[PDB]
RNA sequence: AGACUCGGUGAAAUCAUAGUACCUGUGAAGAUGCAGGUUACCCGCGACAGGACGGAAAGACCCCGUGGAGCUUUACUGUAG
RNA sequence: UAGAUAGAAAAUAGGUGCCCGUACCGCAAACCGACACAGGUAGUCAAGAUGAGAAUUCUAAGGUGAGCGAGCGAACUCUCG
RNA sequence: GACAAUGGUAGGAGAGCGUUCUAAGGGCGUUGAAGCAUGAUCGUAAGGACAUGUGGAGCGCUUAGAAGUGAGAAUGCCGGUGUGAGUCGCGAAAGACGGGUGAGAAUCCCGUCCACCGAUUGACUAAGGUUUCCAGAGGAAGGCUCGUCCGCUCUGGGUUAGUCGGGUCCUAAGCUGAGGCCGACAGGCGUAGGCGAUGGAUAACAGGUUGAUAUUCCUGUACCACCUAUAAUCGUUUUAAUC
RNA sequence: AGGGUAGCGGAGAAAUUCCAAUCGAACCUGGAGAUAGCUGGUUCUCUCCGAAAUAGCUUUAGGGCUAGCCUCAAGUGAUGA
RNA sequence: GCUGUAAGUAAGCUUUGAUCCAGAGAUUUCCGAAUGGGGAAACCCAGCAUGAGUUAUGUCAUGUUAUCGAUAUGUGAAUACAUAGCAUAUCAGAAGGCACACCCGGAGAACUGAAACAUCUUAGUACCCGGAGGAAGAGAAAGAAAAUUCGAUUCCCUUAGUAGCGGCGAGCGAAAUGGGAAGAGCCCAAACCAACAAGCUUGCUUGUUGGGGUUGUAGGACACUCUAUACGGAGUUACAAAGGACGACAUUAGACGAAUCAUCUGGAAAGAUGAAUCAAAGAAGGUAAUAAUCCUGUAGUCGAAAAUGUUGUCUCUCUUGAGUGGAUCCUGAGUACGACGGAGCACGUGAAAUUCCGUCGGAAUCUGGGAGGACCAUCUCCUAAGGCUAAAUACUCUCUAGUGACCGAUAGUGAACCAGUACCGUGAGGGAAAGGUGAAAAGCACCCCGGAAGGGGAGUGAAAUAGAACCUGAAACCGUGUGCUU
């Protein structure tokens, strides 16, 4: 999917403002059902 | 809507007069008829051509009297107040 | 060479109205314009430059503003890395 | 050289040969500079006597007379002796 | 009829005038509306009638309603007009005379003299500007004066290439960049190749000629590539001439 | 001559210097009629009344709030001087 | 009658019906997504096929030539298998544009208010990007609620600036019951069967179609009973399946369309004066001055060869519909949920439900599961983890017809006129001033001075002190003369 995903605020311990990502997990592999490669999550690879 | 027939000019310079017409000029809405003579000049002292007026005019055929011209039935053809002969 | 006279052409910043003296005094406490005196026919032209708290520039100095920017730090709180 | 491919053309005759730009000023009155503005504006040629010399002084080639002038010959300022 | 009060900024309260428009009613108007101008008039004020002149077609009045409803001042915006002032300036510079023209000339044309630059105020091209170029007329404004003139107006007319600078040849810096790697989207990077000259290679010279074009036109003499036509060399299409 | 780097930036033999005549962070548009306890300006007549410049608190003293001091309409009712 | 604005001249056209109006069609150079290559936009350079002209080359005419994907081919081998790639063909695919409007989604600020400010607010606004529509979004209950329960969604009112959130300050802000507009509900997945498929364990199961079946008061499967029958029918092409014939209405040119005479003034009447008329038409504008009866016009009525649009009936298609019983099976998995950080729900981590995001762990199978504002129990209601859906609504670049206690040239669009122009700036971009002769051009023949310009005269016209810088023509400002005075 390859997207900075969930871009919202980051509060400190006293709640100033700051933007962040939550960049969703993706790791690349030789796909075990098609001989090519692509970014893939871990949550699918259970 | 007129091509050289009779009229009576009623509401202009001098009235009670009649005459026969030349160019109608559909855009400017101004007809040419005996009854106005401008003293134009070129390089004569005067020229005495013929000038125009707006339609303050009316027709007269049978009654020998002005009437509202009234194009009536299709036989189009003119059909005046009292009498119905061609325009 | 400019300036100055004659011919030609012809701007400007400025400008509350003006027929615009001086002294001593008063006064926002340094007056062409006020009080009291003094002298001075009306109008010019060329020069000087004391005054018009003259012009030009909503004072560059100083201060105020719970005005603003830039900069520093062992000021606070946060942050990229 | 791999390869093409039957097997040329000496020198001869004849013809065929596209688009753009080309005028003018270009150390200037025409470009930038708001002006017909004492500014800048790369490059080539660059003669004669004197001189080491593209320096300097005077002249060829050639170009120009500078887009207000006539008077008087005071202050004052400026430029020169 | 008496009695008393009636200065006044900030500011509070009250009554009022006029403008534009609307609704209704009633009226005026070429036998001259509105506006404008003049005036010695009415009202306590804001204001309003009247007479006259100009003007050349719409307007008032009473009652009430709604308002973009009033302007002397913003270092206020716009426009016009002065003041300064016929005053400073007229943008380095050597001109003079004669003869013409013309309505009219210090300034225009012609000539003679004079003076000036001369590693230049000269001659040639690039960038650049875009018809300013030339002829014939014109002088309303422009020209820092005048102007019979101009780079201003009006009409008409002018720029010629197989060989010149360039393209159909090449390329660096750099730019773009299939596929591709990256990034939230946009898009960013970059190979292949491709574009891009101030450089590299490249076939031409002298003279003459117009008011205005010149290695472009003509005059003569030359060159490169190419096709077509023609033959003196080749000989399995090998290798040999040959690409 | 041809090219590059662009403003929360660039380049800087470093001066806070240059970045299309401007630089303690360019330029145009949009947010935006930003904000201002500050200055300046606020349009037609009359009539009646008529002050204050103090107390307190105020990251407040040139601002604000409340009480004072005014006005208007009701009410009280002779309480006031 | 015509040869636009825009005059004027000359040539010509037109009852054999021009010009003009409306609909269809033909052409539609070049640039521009630009698309054969390249490119300083509107220029250049090529390729291939065919075909013009040459003896022949140069030169031309037409057509064709990008990329991407998504299909069909062949071909592929770095490695044999065969994939990456490679050459070719097809597609009305897409790219781009825009109305700065309205919608959804991604990302996403600061001045400011707080009397300062960091939580906060402004604001989830701006601008940017993306996508689609003519409307979008949402959506058919894993609700709302607590009764005599109702049974998609959206919008308007109202509840309410209430309840609540909050450095409890600033401020923010619902929802439900109720009254209304519009009213619509449906298909998959799964368990079951048939068919074909590799593993054929010769066990059946997975892979693909068709059926089959779509839910809470539980439903379907499976078994059983009837309806229907290739149709009695419901069909509904705007979801529910996707194609086509044939009538009515509106739109794009238009036509008809009642009625008045005179006197005075006047340069000219449409006014005053009188006597008359039509009215389904006294709305409006023009006409030499103010017009129901002069013209255009209106009320009303008629009218479309062709094209479009919306509607209708037969074609047209396509379809079985209920009930019982519930032995056995199925009811959407790395999902739901929890924690951790965050967002959003009016709701700031607060006791904080409910919903979404990322990492990580990690349930059940109807005697089930979720909610009912922490959490457990009883009760009540509903059944996610798959999808579609008209109207009611918001806006108007634009057109048609209309309207205004809206402006009437320093106002109003910036723009009434040849304006996004001249102009300024390298460029993004910013941005002007300027309406009126008269009724009609009848726009000053002719004389005179003058080089001309300009003027005095004469004439056109009611008026030329209306004569083109032309209605009206104020004040500043400048003059000429003059009563009084210095
Ligand atoms: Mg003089
Ligand atoms: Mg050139
Ligand atoms: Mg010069
Ligand atoms: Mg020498
Ligand atoms: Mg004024
Ligand atoms: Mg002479
Ligand atoms: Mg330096
Ligand atoms: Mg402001
Ligand atoms: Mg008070
Ligand atoms: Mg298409
Ligand atoms: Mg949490
Ligand atoms: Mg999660
Ligand atoms: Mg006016
Ligand atoms: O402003
Ligand atoms: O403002
Ligand atoms: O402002």
């Amino acid at each position: 999917r390859k997207a900075s995903t969930g871009n919202r605020r980051s509060h400190a311990l006293n709640s100033t403002k700051r933007r962040w990502n939550a960049n969703l997990q993706k790791v690349r592999i030789l796909v075990d059902g098609k001989p090519k490669k692509v970014w893939v999550s871990a949550r699918a690879l259970k | 809507i007129k091509k050289g027939d009779n009229v009576k000019v009623i509401a202009g310079k001098d009235k009670g007069k009649e005459g026969k017409v030349i160019a109608t000029l559909p855009k400017k809405d101004r007809v040419v008829v005996e009854g106005v003579n401008i003293m134009k000049k070129h390089q004569g002292g005067i020229l005495e051509t013929e000038a125009a007026i707006h339609v303050s005019n009316v027709q007269l055929l049978d009654p020998k009297t002005n009437e509202p011209t009234r194009v009536g039935y299709k036989f189009v053809r003119i059909a005046k107040k009292s009498g119905e002969e061609i325009k």
